[PDB]
DNA sequence: GCCTTGACCCTCCCCTAAGGGGAGGGTTTAGATTGTGTGCAGTCTGACGCGGCG
DNA sequence: CGCCGCGTCAGACTCGTAGGAATCTAAACCCTCCCCTTAGGGGAGGGTCAAGGC
């Protein structure tokens, strides 16, 4: 039909060519008669026929005469349908600014015209004149005229200069410029400038200009002189059910425009005195303002209920416009809603479907197998059966739904599962029975829940929910390989009561012939579930082949285990449930049945594992009472000691030993360590307290107690709840945040008094307003992250890049937090991965690590692998399958056509509702130890001194691999030579935490220069130390000299030779900044290494680091490397100057020195080191250290906030959207190129460029990569549709208009709003014979 | 019937091309008047595209091959 | 099944007469988006090479 | 007459009675709102009231 | 809220220096609302309405 | 069965005599009067563009 | 010309039933145009009913 969609400004002509009259009047209907009045804003002869086929007077009154236009009324014989495609036109008496083209920041008519909007708006509204032209006459273009300067200037120098006010001046500007000299006066200033603020503003001026002149645009076209009116079948006026008319608020602001300029054209008429003419044109300008959209100028026009009309631009903007509301989401046909129920005998592909549900969302089908089958004559009479309800329509009904899905949704749909297919089960009730091992993919319980139902309609609707939707397809997770189609309450309660084991059960130590045995002795009442019992066991195992070999042997087992048994499929061991079952341990035996025997097994396992759950939960009776609150019987004395404490230190602050804040922090201490202790004593009397004889003698076994078999199977419950049923509920915080030091040392078994029970609502409330407020903001990052990312697609196999991101487990301090197992399954290799044994390959270099590959790296001492990401793929507008790797939901490579940019925003906005809205080392373990970074020295004590801020300590096992890593600050000196052996709790580094110490570069002799004394030094004494120090102090403090001289501590020989370094003869002294302490005089020998100077020292987190957002003060960091000097000082702004030794030197920055600077003179900067401290800001880590950083720092910055509450998420997805961040590049050398310098253009775009120019040997394009946030990056997108229906809408459409963009709906979001197929998926193939068919 | 659809994935490599040579291959059945050539078990027409996809009797190369063995066979097939 | 006005018909009598088929159109609200796009001052259009 | 009828029918006070229950209605009666003409909004109301 | 004077600040969420600015606000049953505040340059700076 | 033929028949629209009734449109109106008139708001946080000081 | 505080702009969950908003306001003239009034008359346009003629 089309293949591209264009925006441009439309011309005068261009209006009244769309328009099939001209509105002349405001009249919409008549009052008596309702037919629509001649030339109004509903107008038969302009808009067309209110009737279908029949003309507005009755004479032409059929299809007969069609296209026959009456010559009594005017009106064409058509259908009423064109009065939703025909526009009309208003011809406006005096040209009106466009106030998109006006007021829409950056103004285009400004930026045009290079005016300012606050002159532009003064010649608007009629207050200034403007020279459109000076002549023979002093008075420069545009130059704003008040009227006395109007009035001298005219007098003065007659009409040889002509000057204008209103939109009239303003389009006589635009329609007098040149754009072609413009641009070319422009790009010579640009080519004399070395301002780059000046330069942004010339770039930003040249490519409007260059965008117009590209463009069929012309200037004076965002002033209107004509005005387009909206069919009037899309503004209508109709009647309502009580007689009253209901109207849209644009008739109300068309017939205000039309009002102003019939008046307008009337005072021009009469001759008016010109204050009234200019009073009608402000009028009508602000009408035509109002009309476009209301409230950018000046206040909104309310009507009839002092709200505010809607205007054009409120129809397509917003949550409530046409993009969000109407055209990215609709309401559908073929749909119902019901409450859901569990149905527990379901299979995981089936629903339950209510009959009356199903009767009607599958009304057609069952009129088309009524007439086919003979049973009615028409598919009135079919309608009719079914209104009946006769007893044939059910087994009609019962046919047409038969391996007919439907699909499943509850809101919100936070990822991908919240739809799923079911094949309908019909059922009698009103509510849909939900399978239970679906109810977690939905995040939905039974407790009022409802449901909505769609039925696809079509085959390959049909299709898809049976080969892409239904729930057996999508037992894994798409946002971490896991599954999710997992037991779950009552499952694993059942499935942990089945295979516990006590001591002296029922039965116990008999020797059975097998499973059946088991299940005869239990359901025959001979022995207990837990009788710990020997059975014979046959478990097959898959050999290096696909087959199946049994063995048999006599397993030393539980009754319940050996029955349980008997559901798990055959390529299994019997460890698998040789164990307690708890919710890990069925998920991981789900798991273990996915990897080894596939879908179809795990499936029927899935089902079979629900029913045994639930069948022996039933069995056991598992109640809760209120004797399984077991309170210990040493809680009261427990609590009575710590108030005891509390009361001792609340005697130690009234004999004042202590201050408040100690006292306090004291409180809460020994409170909280009371509430530990209760919660031990709770859990070890709870957790074992079976005892239970065996022949005779007692013996402690694991408890049966139901609250805690509830806690330990993971069914339901923590230990933390546990605390507060049986322990005490512990302290409570005030709504401040700060913690109320008397706590609860009630539980709910016991009753909180009604203190305890306000003070517990303090945090109640706050925790459940959270919950209210923070689905907004994880809804609006989900809805940020789908729209960065949702045009990224699998599009190639394979790109052939050899670059990726070497993945190293996350280690922070001595825990390792990710091992490099799960960091780096699934993933494809990016170079041959080698053993400790040099040269050997043991993983090929485009391996995709599975579960074997990723054993074998476990098995061996693998530390790091480099892997494939998409941030380092070479595939324009795409990801090739081998840079993604695994689709986590199936368990193999990503198919083309796979929509991984939506997978990846869902998959981590759908955790966003669990996030929340508001020294020396110690090492762990034994191992080898390894430094890097270091600046290291031999103390005169036998030490090492790293006089270094970059060192890392890392702490290696017999393995080989990092275990532990550290990092210490400047001058730590080390407890331990590097390199050997060292123990657990071994002290390594100790250092001061509170101040900076200076240490020196070689042995010698102090000597001092240019610290003049008495002026950069006060020489104070402490009196307990016996030798007093000197202290350089602050600049404010001494007169001038010394205050900004640095004084500089030499070391020399005592001959008085200068010591040399090592290697190089740079002059060994050291420059210290203010605020130091020195105890060090000039002739005392220090070794290398003596420390002389002392210099003393959730939710919104995640959408902050996909934001991009530069903290509040970041750190600084070394743009080049070099040597560090200084510059301009004593202006607030410290000039720090690195010098580089091979290039061009001078490079200075602002450094206010208001925040602790840690680089010294004499030592040299890598580039991207921190100079100053603080949080990193992302675009500083792109430019310095690179893309890899940037996204390694994004990736681990954001699990650190989803690891923290415990969500795991793939950092494939994570990947995504850093890839989707970097997808601009500004131009530093176009070379031979299109592009101008400065100049922000797509990564892809100049990537192609390059490949192009440097195909025909010119050069091409050199850039440095930007980083935009996820708003930033998809409003930046080079499609303005998906730009526009994101957000603002109206800069989008302007910028779009005035640039004319066209869009090549490339995308999702652009062929889901005009209804394609989309390039993804199932419409991938569509498209791209769409485009084979194009490109031939 | 059909619960799992993982053995027609794997004769036809994709999950997105198993539903457009299984939607073609129904439509065929449906609204043409090709016969199954799996015995129809009183399945649907997209439930018996799919038995016969996981069978290997049809593809898109087979479905290719009988259209235009049909299309030469009947345009040929006038005087 | 929402908005395409001429195809939803189609697809009611396609499902009566067992063919399970669409033919879809255009959505009638990008219609009226593109009919009040262009009573702002703005050509939008469709290419339809 | 306009001025107490706007405020008896259509203020945001002026609620239609919860009327499941004797609790319901007396519950309603025994309400406090910080929205209303006058108050907050519930969309701008923060953490801390 | 009361009609009356009320004394609040904002607790360095200005000026990104953590500077408490202050200020006072007469709010009446009906009328003008009055505020005091200070800035960061500790200057009394007065707003109506 | 096909085809005419003369006589009937129907509704629908316009006409009657002397204005009645009403709808919908114009026009002037001569003591003197000379600046509206409401609110409402307990958002925060980014982020961009600009006067104004240095 | 470069930087800092200020003005401004743009974002911020889907089911059932209730469910809106409620003020304010010429008169006396004149004109044309359209429909209306009895008790049916006249005609145009389009159908219908028995006769037969082949
Ligand atoms: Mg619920
Ligand atoms: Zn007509
Ligand atoms: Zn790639």
């Amino acid at each position: 039909e089309f293949d591209a969609i264009k925006i441009a400004l439309a011309s005068p002509d261009m209006i009244r060519s769309w328009s099939f009259g001209e509105v002349k009047k405001p009249e919409t209907i008549n009052y008596r008669t309702f037919k629509p009045e001649r030339d109004g804003l509903f107008c038969a002869r302009i808009f067309g026929p209110v009737k279908d086929y029949e003309c507005l007077c009755g004479k032409y009154k059929r299809l007969k005469h069609r296209g026959v236009i009456c010559e009594k009324c005017g009106v064409e014989v058509t259908q009423t349908k064109v009065r939703r495609e025909r526009m009309g036109h208003i011809e406006l008496a005096s040209p009106t600014a466009h106030i998109w083209f006006l007021k829409s920041l950056p103004s285009r008519i400004g930026l045009l015209l290079d005016m300012p909007l606050r002159d532009i708006e003064r010649v608007l509204y009629f207050e200034s004149y403007v020279v459109i032209e000076g002549g023979m006459t002093n008075l420069e273009r545009q130059q704003i005229l008040t009227e006395e300067q109007y009035l001298d200037a005219l007098e003065e120098f007659g009409d040889e200069f002509d000057a204008k006010m209103g939109a009239e001046a303003i389009q006589a500007l635009l329609k007098s410029m040149d754009l072609e000299q413009e641009c070319e006066q422009l790009r010579e200033e640009l080519n004399e400038t070395n301002s780059e603020t000046k330069r942004k503003k010339l770039t930003k001026r040249i490519k409007l200009l260059e965008a117009f002149v590209q463009s069929g645009n012309k200037p004076e076209w965002m002033i209107l002189t004509v005005l387009p009116v909206l069919p009037p079948d899309l503004r209508p006026l109709v009647p309502l059910d009580g007689g009253r008319f209901a109207t849209s608020d644009l008739n109300d602001l068309y017939r205000r425009v039309i009002n102003r300029n019939n008046r307008l054209k009337r005072l021009l008429d009469l001759a008016a005195p010109d204050i009234i003419v200019r009073n009608e044109k402000r009028m009508l300008q602000e009408a035509v303002d109002a009309l476009l959209d209301n409230g950018r100028r000046g206040r909104a026009i309310t009507g009839s209920n002092k709200r505010p009309l809607k205007s054009l631009a409120d129809m397509i903007k917003g949550k409530q416009g046409r993009f969000r509301q109407n055209l990215l989401g609709k309401r559908v046909d073929y749909s119902g809603r019901s409450v859901i129920t569990v149905g527990p005998y379901l299979r995981l592909h089936q629903c339950g479907l209510p009959k009356k549900m199903a009767l009607e969302l599958f009304k057609p089908f069952i009129y088309g197998k009524l007439e086919l089958r003979g049973l009615a004559t028409t598919i009135k009479a079919a309608k009719k059966m079914v209104e009946r309800e006769e007893a044939v329509v059910w087994d009609i009904l019962d046919e047409v739904i038969r391996e007919h899905p439907v699909l499943l949704n509850r809101a919100p749909t936070l990822h991908r599962l919240g739809i799923q297919a079911f094949e309908p089960v019909l059922i009698e009730g009103k509510a849909i029975q939900l399978h239970p091992l679906v109810c977690a993919a939905y995040n939905a319980d039974f407790d009022g829940d409802q449901m909505a139902v769609h039925v696809p309609l079509t085959l390959e609707a049909q299709l898809e929910a049976r080969a892409l939707m239904m729930s057996t397809n999508n037992i894994l997770s798409p946002a971490n390989g896991e599954p999710i189609i997992v037991p779950s309450q009552d499952v694993v309660l059942g499935l942990y009561y089945m295979t516990r084991d006590c001591v002296n059960a029922k039965g116990e130590g008999m020797v059975l012939t097998g499973p059946k045995e088991a299940e005869r002795l239990y359901r025959s009442g001979l022995a207990s579930l837990h009788a710990r019992v020997k059975v014979r066991i046959t478990e097959y195992e898959k050999d290096a082949n696909g087959e199946l070999v049994a063995k048999t042997s006599l397993k030393d087992t539980t009754v319940g285990r050996a029955i349980l048994w008997m559901i798990v499929p055959k390529g299994l061991p019997y460890s698998i449930v040789n164990q307690a079952l708890g919710k890990k341990a069925i998920s991981k035996m789900l798991n273990t049945c996915y990897r080894i025997l596939g879908l179809k097994p795990t499936v029927i396992f899935a089902d079979q594992i629900m029913y045994t759950g639930f069948a022996y939960a039933a069995r056991s009776g598992a109640s809760v009472g209120i004797d399984d609150m077991v309170i210990p019987e040493k809680k009261h004395e427990i609590i009575s000691e710590a108030e005891a404490e509390v009361a001792e230190i609340q005697e130690q602050f009234q004999s004042g030993l202590v201050t408040a804040g100690e006292r306090y922090n004291k409180v809460i201490d020994i409170w909280a360590a009371a509430n530990d202790r209760v919660s031990k004593a709770m859990m070890d009397n709870l957790q074992t307290e079976t005892v239970i004889n065996r022949d005779g003698q007692e013996e402690k076994q694991v408890s049966f107690n139901s609250i805690y078999m509830m806690a330990d199977s993971g069914a339901r419950g923590s230990a933390a709840q546990i605390r507060q049923l049986a322990g005490m509920r512990g302290l409570m915080a005030k709504p401040d945040g700060s913690i109320i030091e008397t706590p609860i040392t009630a539980n709910f078994r016991e009753g909180l008094n009604v203190l305890q029970y306000f003070i517990s609502t303090h945090g109640a409330r706050k925790g459940l307003a959270d919950t209210a407020l923070k689905t907004a903001n994880s809804g609006y990052l989900t809805r940020r992250l789908v729209d960065v990312a949702q045009d990224l697609v699998v599009t190639e196999d394979d790109c052939g890049t050899h670059e990726g991101i070497m993945m190293t487990p996350v280690i922070e301090g001595g825990d390792v937090k990710e091992p490099l197992r799960d960091r780096v399954l699934g993933r494809v290799t990016a170079e041959d991965v080698l053993k400790p044994g040099t040269a050997d390959i043991l993983v090929p270099r485009n391996t995709l690590l599975h579960e074997q590959w990723c054993d074998l790296l476990e098995e061996n001492s693998v530390d790091a692998v480099k892997v494939r990401s998409v941030v380092s793929c070479d595939t324009d507008f795409g990801v090739c399958a081998h840079c993604y790797g695994r689709d986590l939901a199936r368990g193999h490579i990503i198919n083309k056509g796979e929509a991984i940019g939506v997978i990846a925003a869902q998959s981590i906005g759908e955790p966003g509702t669990q996030l929340t809205m508001r020294s020396s080392i110690q090492v762990k373990n034994k191992g080898s130890i390894k430094l890097s970074n270091v600046k290291s020295v031999v103390n005169s004590s036998g030490k090492l001194v790293i006089t270094s801020r970059n060192t890392e300590l890392k702490l290696i096992d017999e393995f080989g691999r990092t275990k532990e890593s550290y990092k210490v600050p400047y001058g730590a000196v080390l407890a331990k030579g590097d390199g050997e052996q060292v123990a657990g709790g071994e002290t390594v580094a100790n250092w001061d935490p509170h101040t900076m110490p200076v240490i020196t570069e070689v042995s010698g002799f102090v000597r001092f220069t240019d610290m003049i004394d008495g002026q950069t030094i006060t020489r104070q004494t402490d009196e307990l130390t016996g030798l007093s120090s000197l202290v350089v102090l602050d600049s404010a403090e001494r007169t001038a000299g010394g205050k900004d001289l640095r004084p500089a501590l030499k070391i020399v020989d005592a001959q008085g030779n200068d010591v040399l370094i090592p290697g190089t003869d740079m002059p060994a002294q050291y420059f210290l900044p203010g605020k130091a302490i020195v105890q060090l005089e000039d002739g005392v020998q220090i070794s290398s290494g003596d420390t002389l100077a002392r210099i003393p020292q959730g939710l919104p987190r995640v959408a902050d680091l996909f934001e991009a957002r530069r903290p509040k003060e970041p750190a600084i960091l070394a743009e080049i490397s070099g040597i560090v000097s200084f510059g301009k000082e004593t202006k607030g702004k410290r000039r720090l100057v690195i010098t580089p030794v091979d290039g061009s030197d001078p490079y200075e920055e602002m450094i206010p020195k208001w925040r602790q600077l840690n680089v010294f003179e004499g030592e040299r900067v890598e580039r991207g080191d921190v100079i100053s401290d603080g949080p990193e800001a992302p675009h500083d880590i792109l430019r310095l250290r690179g893309v890899h950083a940037v996204t390694r720092y994004i990736v681990n910055e954001v699990q650190d906030v989803y690891r923290l509450q415990g969500v795991k998420i793939n950092d494939k997805h994570i990947e995504v959207i850093v890839r989707q961040m970097l997808r601009k590049a500004t131009i530093v050398n176009a070379g031979s190129s299109d592009f101008l310098e400065g100049e922000q253009v797509e990564y892809s775009r100049v990537k192609i460029a390059n490949r192009e120019l440097e195909a025909n040997g010119k050069v091409g394009a050199t850039y440095s990569r930007d980083l935009l946030g996820i708003t930033k990056a998809s409003l930046a997108t080079e499609s303005f549709i998906s730009a526009a229906s994101f957000q603002e809408t109206t800069r989008v459409l302007t910028e779009a208009a005035v640039a004319g963009k066209r869009d090549e709906l490339r995308g999702l979001k652009e062929n889901v709003i005009v209804g394609r197929l989309i390039p993804a998926g199932t419409g991938y193939a569509y498209h791209q014979d769409r485009m084979r068919r194009r490109a031939a | 019937a059909r619960v799992t659809v993982q053995d027609a994935v794997e004769k036809i490599g994709n999950r997105f091309d198993l539903v457009l040579v299984a939607a073609r291959r129904a439509r065929q059945m449906q609204v043409g008047g090709k016969d199954p050539l799996v015995p129809e078990e009183n399945d649907k027409t997209t439930v018996i595209a799919l038995r016969e996809i996981e069978e290997g009797l049809i593809n898109n190369q087979i479905l290719d091959v009988r259209e235009r063995q049909e299309q030469q066979e009947q345009e040929a097939a006038e005087l | 099944k929402s908005d395409d006005v001429n195809g939803r018909t189609k697809m009611y009598k396609n499902i009566v007469d067992g063919n399970h088929q669409m033919e879809p159109g255009m959505p009638e609200s990008f219609n009226v988006l593109l009919k009040e796009i262009r009573s702002l001052g703005i050509n939008i259009e469709l290419e339809d090479e | 007459s306009a001025a107490v009828k706007e405020f008896f029918g259509s203020s945001q006070l002026s609620q239609f009675m919860d009327q499941n229950n004797p609790l319901s209605e007396i519950t309603h009666k025994r309400r406090i709102s910080a929205l209303g003409p006058g108050g907050l909004t519930r969309e701008r109301a923060g953490f801390e009231v | 809220r009361s009609p009356g004077v009320f004394f609040d600040s904002d607790k360095g969420k200005t000026h990104s220096s953590g500077k408490v600015l202050y200020n006072a606000r007469i709010i009446p049953y009906r009328g003008s609302w009055l505020d005091f505040e200070f800035d960061p340059k500790d200057n009394l700076f007065v707003r109506i309405d």
